[PDB]
């Protein structure tokens, strides 16, 4: 017979609980009931209730099973989790909202919230998107789940509640990669290193195809040694990006003294308002400084303090940025503009500006 | 305590990933202590004081991963190995593999006890929900354990294949859509199953020059961060007009300040009210979603719905982040989705005749032009695709475009034609 | 002793206008009278009247000595010319002003005319700024002073008139070397090739520098062919700019049938009301047809015409642009959208999109 | 009819240059015939002749020219060849000399009959005014003819100097400034006059990589449109308060539209009116003039005046055209202007150092990035030298910014620092 293989997931509609697959793309409307509860009214009159939990994203096996029990009751066996990694259970009875809430809060300690309302203009901060840092990955110049932590520590009440005037999304990139829609968000959080890497020869030579480990280099930087047979880079021209270790093991670049972080601000992904945008470093850099990292969560602090101060309802960070200026941005925002700041990546086309990057136009 | 530096990490409000994987580690040993089939019961702890070490350092203890792989696939498990495999050998070898899920992360507690069980038996019991390309992670077991915990996958009541990685097609994603949201405009998760399936072997059978992402979204919100972290975003739209009840409105202008809240944030200015009426010029109408946001019980999203198709998006490396860009500014989206099927085959032919090493679609296309880029999938140059014609006179023309001349005569005489 | 040099321009305050100089850095206020004629009143309550007349640009010697008995008769010796090449004359007595106009109509043949005026919001179309084309340069693609008579001849009566409901600019240049402001102003033709450089190797061997030809050309399209001692051009990577030419006489690229001039627009230099823009491309090719360039000129004036029917009071082509998108442009001005419009100059930076090229900043 | 092509454009209500040609070759013949000493009578109807040939042709029919000047000077006169020169044998040469116009092209009479006397002894008679970049331009002569000219307008009563060309520093231009304008923040002639004769030298020897331009605006409406086609556009700015005479708004208001006019058009919002009192936020205004052209009997520049200075503005070739940013937010401009001289000569100084062959400051500064170029004219970079700040984290880090550290003596014991 032999082990099967291309069968591919699960049809998500055999997972479905019954009351949505029986409503289907037969919705009426949503309503936001109160932070972490949304509301959903379906053209034949069944109304649901998708309550939200905010996660750490790493789980426990363990974990997952006391959610499934809880599912079990509450939600009738059926659960799904969002795309920032939140988990959302169905309730038809609303009568066991309240009780399904204080179950998860208790059984696995997460916290109900994660929602927002467009409709009387009032956000909740919610998960923050971030990757695998120290816990698994070769590449990383800052932790990832150690710094949301910290940072979720500290804005925690602004998840649980809806307190903010627009839409904020955080998201933390370990490294350049990103690996999430970190490059664009309204506050990113993103390794960097700062030092530029040292040829290990030797490992060069047994593991590394230099050809393309050179072509990686967006600055041109690595040239081949033939002679040794092995890579040269002019340090003059290295923006400690990381991308020849990436290709190549001999080119690492690590300093744990000179590692941290950049914080960007002003992305945006949706369409409603304003077009999208590519977030903007106002940060260059804030150490590493486990396991709380005070310094970079002051500054993320900072700037959304700032921003929630003085936005209009629904104005987000770079729609604010918009109104006001950067000039005003970085007097409100305590923050001090360098010559780091102003953009040197020649590589990117000029032409790339004068494209749509945005589902908005006329028919 | 052993681990003085992650337990800072168990206080403060939000839900700790340190308890997570202290619970693991509790739980896994205790398992293997009570005589279960659990083949790593230390990996949960070895993965605790690695990090616990990394965060006393500032650094990473992992080193690039041997290749390695499940039988008859070429991508969906990353190899990763400790540089601290004598002092912790629980952790030498700590592999990934992503587990394809299901379209929106819908599950059922079946389903989810069946991954919970097999991962158990086979690796640490750690585990991401979800990786960010939308992948359940299995987070960390040995070489000798990836066939056997695939098998088991397999035989599962509700069974669970690999996602990708590599130079393949990734496990495309997809907003909730119309299983849950009143905006969708178009079957998102229908598509993402259907596009998984189809080129299932293009997902696990690395052949590319690098990767390729697809994701889905229902309208212009973009919930799942398509034009961002996906080369081919597939967004909902309209073309028609948006629908208004009038009686609703009428409700909402008797609390909400519509003038301030919706007339004065409109991109185009194309939705007006004077108080009795709404009025949407939808020819100014971009479809933004900001009043549909707003008044979700009096607007919705016009009738003949089908996607923008944006193309590009991608991380920074090489040549710059990239927010996709029109390539489609419509196609229709109904089963078996022939038309999106036909422009994907005809990019991944060209992609793969093309591309470089590692170069991206939206790199390629920068590189090769607009024009060759439009003629692959066969669709004309439309205004819509930029934000602004051009702004130097550099242009390139085609040879059928010039007049016949002595010294088009000329060109061709020497072959320069 | 030999010769005198380095002694520079003679000194302007000596060339002024005795009312002119008196007054210097000293004005109240000015204010347009009738198209041509701008009333300009000192602090010291001396009144002075511009009177601007267009030129060709070229002028015979006899022309400036006719202009010279004019400007002795009601100028008092003086006169100056614009940024535009109209040319001025500084009536003190309001009863000559029109005097002087019957005679400057009757004696050179030069229009009143070229002025503006934000205050009522009426403006005239100022002269053309231009180069040499075949009157004296070497590497034009197109004629200048042809087109531009051609052209005013057709809008003639925007000259002499205020017809417009904002400034609207036009510009030509002969060559992609784009020799005045024809990069940025509103209406712009630019003169361009279509046909890639046949090499003559015979003058490339005695008459060319062959590494600076080749580092020249902005995609690449040249390699040195060191056999041969020639260049090797390949036509995939040319876009026909010419400025191989210009470094080499060997690289011709002239094709009578198929140089032509591109329509660019929405350029604009001022920072009034919104940002300096450089100019777009809308239509690709029209074709040289000496004398009188029929087809350039209908499609100018079909671009002017359409912008004037729809633009508010200040309004200026790429603030109308602005505001109606550029899916309305092309629906407007009946102009068709094709690929050639799309960018794909490789080499200008991303980075220059996020300089700021405008002196508009706050304090 | 000998020029049936050309004739057609002596037709129109426009002024005929035509016409302009034809005039100077019949006066330049009757008076050689009268015994006037013409070196060039056949110069204008060669000219008319040849061009007539490019109308029938449509190309041009003028070559490559060799390289030509004065003595003493490496500028100012660009060599012309016609390679009809046997045909027309008055055009074989038909040089043009740039002759250095007085600041804001201002002239008595005298000035400009000298400028006659001497072309139509030693030229064709035809002439330019005025050249793009300002200068004079004496169209069409021969090599011999080159310095005994120079010398007669050298010896002129009111005499004229030579212009720039090659790569040199370019004559410089003014808007009429003070002469004329009540917008003017500075005199813009004074500074004008002073640069040209300060830097006679860099004008008439070309010495550096490339031409290097510099043009000066009164105020923000840039009436030489000095951000475009200058390297260097030094533009009026001021820093205070708008000066605003109340009552003469109210005159504006009582048959101006000022609401719609100019509050709306108003880029930043800064300006109010209620029908009683004009308000402006001088903190919010970025001082783009609108209100001040739009209301010139009510509204004034500040009084704390000077300028701001625009680098690397330029036509395309060779890495695009380029409107110049903001290089220096604010600079006096005060008699004898050291400041500004001071920044300009370290460009001069570290340009020729570092420029390639044919390379603009603008694309140097592109290459070598702000941070250099900042350093070289001694300033701090400033927030209002960009629209935004960088969209990627891929930053230069000084080597005295970093934390010392085991790396960083890894790297000072290889001699990588
Ligand atoms: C559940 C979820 C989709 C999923 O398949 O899992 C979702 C669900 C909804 N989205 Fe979303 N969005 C979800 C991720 C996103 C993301 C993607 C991301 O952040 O990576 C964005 C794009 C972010 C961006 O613009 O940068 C997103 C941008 C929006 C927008 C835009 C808000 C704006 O003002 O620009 C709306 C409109 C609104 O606020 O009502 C929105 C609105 C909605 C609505 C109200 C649509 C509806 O009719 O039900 C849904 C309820 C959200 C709420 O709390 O009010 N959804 N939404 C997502 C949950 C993330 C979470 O746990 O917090
Ligand atoms: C597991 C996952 C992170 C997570 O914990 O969520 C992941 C983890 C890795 N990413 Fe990724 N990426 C993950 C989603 C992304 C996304 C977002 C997406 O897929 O939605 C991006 C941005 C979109 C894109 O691909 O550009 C992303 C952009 C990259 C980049 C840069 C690609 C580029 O063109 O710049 C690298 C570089 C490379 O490919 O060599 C990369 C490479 C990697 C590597 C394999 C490390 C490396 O430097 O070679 C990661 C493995 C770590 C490990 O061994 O555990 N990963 N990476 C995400 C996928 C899990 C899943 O299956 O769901
Ligand atoms: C005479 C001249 C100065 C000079 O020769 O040194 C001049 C003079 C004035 N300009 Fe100018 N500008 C002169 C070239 C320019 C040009 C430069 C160019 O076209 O190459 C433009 C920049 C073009 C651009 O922005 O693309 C220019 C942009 C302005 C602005 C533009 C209005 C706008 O909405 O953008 C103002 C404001 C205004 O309309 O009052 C202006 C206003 C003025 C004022 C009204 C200022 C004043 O207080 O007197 C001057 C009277 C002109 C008039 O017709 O109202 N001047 N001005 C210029 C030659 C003009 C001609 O038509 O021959
Ligand atoms: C004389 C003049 C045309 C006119 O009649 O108006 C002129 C004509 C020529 N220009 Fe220019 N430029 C003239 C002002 C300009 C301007 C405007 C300005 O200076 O205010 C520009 C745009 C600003 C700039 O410099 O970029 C201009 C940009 C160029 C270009 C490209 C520069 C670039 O870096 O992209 C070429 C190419 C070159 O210099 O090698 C050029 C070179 C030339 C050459 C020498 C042709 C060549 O390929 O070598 C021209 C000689 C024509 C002839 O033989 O009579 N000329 N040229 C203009 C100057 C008259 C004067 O001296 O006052
Ligand atoms: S962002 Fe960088 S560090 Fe984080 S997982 Fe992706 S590659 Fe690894
Ligand atoms: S780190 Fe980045 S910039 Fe530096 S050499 Fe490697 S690839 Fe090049
Ligand atoms: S993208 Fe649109 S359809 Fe999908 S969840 Fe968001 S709002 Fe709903
Ligand atoms: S969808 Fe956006 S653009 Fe369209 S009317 Fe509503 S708000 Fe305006
Ligand atoms: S633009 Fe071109 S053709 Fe015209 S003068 Fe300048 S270089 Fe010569
Ligand atoms: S014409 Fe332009 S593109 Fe073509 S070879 Fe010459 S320089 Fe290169
Ligand atoms: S730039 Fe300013 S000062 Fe100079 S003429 Fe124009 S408006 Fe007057
Ligand atoms: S100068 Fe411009 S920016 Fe300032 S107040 Fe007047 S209109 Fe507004
Ligand atoms: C990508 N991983
Ligand atoms: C993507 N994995
Ligand atoms: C020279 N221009």
């Amino acid at each position: 017979e032999g082990v099967k293989t291309d069968f591919g997931p699960p049809y998500f509609r055999d997972l479905l609980h019954p009351v949505i697959a029986k409503n289907y793309g037969k919705w009426k409307y949503h309503e936001v009931v109160k932070p972490g509860v949304i509301k959903r009214v379906a053209e034949s009159g069944d109304v649901i209730y998708v309550v939200r939990f905010g996660t750490p994203r790493l789980l426990s096996i363990y974990t997952v099973r006391e959610l499934c029990d809880i599912a079990d009751k509450y939600s009738d066996g059926y659960l799904r989790w969002t795309s920032r990694n939140n988990v959302e259970f169905f309730v038809t009875d609303e009568s066991k909202i309240d009780d399904l809430i204080n179950e998860v809060q208790e059984r696995v300690g997460f916290p109900c919230g994660g929602t927002w309302d467009a409709v009387k203009g009032e956000y909740g901060l919610s998960n923050i998107v971030h990757t695998q840092g120290w816990i698994h990955c070769h590449t990383p110049a800052i932790d990832a789940s150690g710094i949301v932590k910290a940072v979720m520590d500290e804005l925690y009440e602004y998840f649980t509640d809806h307190k903010l005037p627009a839409m904020c999304r955080i998201s933390l990139a370990c490294c350049a990669n990103m690996c999430g829609a970190v490059h664009a968000s309204d506050i990113a959080i993103v390794g960097i290193h700062r030092t530029p890497p040292i040829p290990n020869d030797e490992a060069i030579r047994k593991t590394c195809e230099i050809p393309s480990t050179v072509a990686a280099c967006p600055t041109g930087a690595l040239k081949p040694d033939m002679k040794n047979k092995t890579i040269k880079v002019d340090v003059e021209k290295c923006m400690y990006c990381g991308n020849c270790y990436t290709m190549c093991p001999g080119m690492p670049l690590f300093d744990p003294e000179n590692d941290g972080a950049a914080i960007m601000v002003g992305g945006k992904l949706s369409e409603a308002r304003r077009m999208p945008e590519l977030s903007k470093v106002v940060v260059p850099w804030v150490p590493n400084e486990p396991p709380r990292w005070p310094t970079l969560v002051k500054y993320v602090k900072q700037i959304l303090e700032a921003w929630a101060a003085n936005a209009n309802k629904h104005e987000r960070l770079i729609e604010w940025v918009d109104r006001i200026g950067w000039e005003r941005f970085f007097e409100l925002t305590g923050l001090e503009f360098t010559q780091h700041l102003i953009d040197d990546y020649r590589i990117t086309p000029y032409f790339y500006s004068e494209f749509r990057a945005s589902t908005q136009f006329k028919w | 305590s052993e681990t003085p530096l992650l337990d800072e990490l168990e206080k403060g409000p939000w839900p700790s990933f340190v308890k997570e994987i202290k619970k693991t580690a509790e739980l896994m040993e205790k398992a293997a202590a009570e005589g279960k089939d659990v083949k790593m019961p230390k990996g949960a702890r070895g993965l605790l004081k690695q990090l616990e070490i990394s965060y006393k350092d500032k650094k990473t203890h992992w080193k690039h991963g041997g290749i390695v792989s499940v039988v008859g696939y070429g991508g969906g498990v990353i190899g990763r190995y400790s540089d601290l495999g004598e002092q912790i050998p629980e952790v030498e070898h700590f592999h990934t593999m992503r587990i394809n899920q299901p379209s929106g992360w819908f599950y059922s507690t079946k389903a989810l006890r069946g991954l919970c069980d097999v991962w158990e038996k086979w690796g640490s019991g750690l585990t991401n929900f979800h990786g960010s390309t939308g992948d359940i992670i299995f987070l960390g077991t040995r070489s000798e354990y990836l066939q056997p915990c695939f098998e088991d996958l397999g035989n599962l009541e509700i069974p669970f294949d690999i996602g990708g990685s590599g130079s393949d097609l990734r496990t495309p994603s997809a907003c909730m859509g119309p299983a849950l949201c009143e905006f969708a405009c178009y079957d998102t998760l229908e598509l993402c199953y259907d596009l998984t399936m189809t080129y299932q072997d293009e997902l696990h059978r690395p052949m590319w020059p690098y990767k390729f992402k697809i994701k889905c979204a229902g309208c212009p919100n973009d919930c799942v961060a398509s034009k961002a972290r996906s080369d081919f975003a597939i967004i909902g739209t309209w073309k028609d007009d948006i629908k208004v009840d009038q009686e609703a409105v009428k409700e909402y202008a008797s609390w909400m300040d519509i003038e301030n809240e919706v007339v004065k944030l409109c991109p185009t200015g194309a939705i007006k009210w004077d108080g009795k009426e709404l009025t949407i010029d939808n020819r100014e109408c971009v479809r933004c979603m900001h009043c549909i946001n707003k008044m979700p019980k009096a607007l919705k999203p016009g009738d003949e719905r089908g996607a923008t198709i944006l193309i590009g998006g991608k991380a920074p490396f090489v040549e710059g982040a990239v927010i996709g860009w029109v390539a489609v500014p419509f196609v229709e989206v109904e089963k078996p989705y022939d038309e999106i099927k036909e422009i994907l085959e005809a990019i991944w032919d060209w992609w793969d005749e093309e591309g470089k090493f590692r170069e991206r679609i939206g790199e390629l296309i920068w590189r090769k032009g607009m024009r060759e880029f439009l003629k692959v999938i066969g669709r004309e140059a439309d205004v819509r695709m930029v934000k602004a014609p051009r702004n130097n006179p550099f242009m390139f023309f085609e040879k059928d475009e010039l007049k016949p001349s002595a010294y088009t005569e000329e060109l061709k005489k020497r072959g320069m034609w």
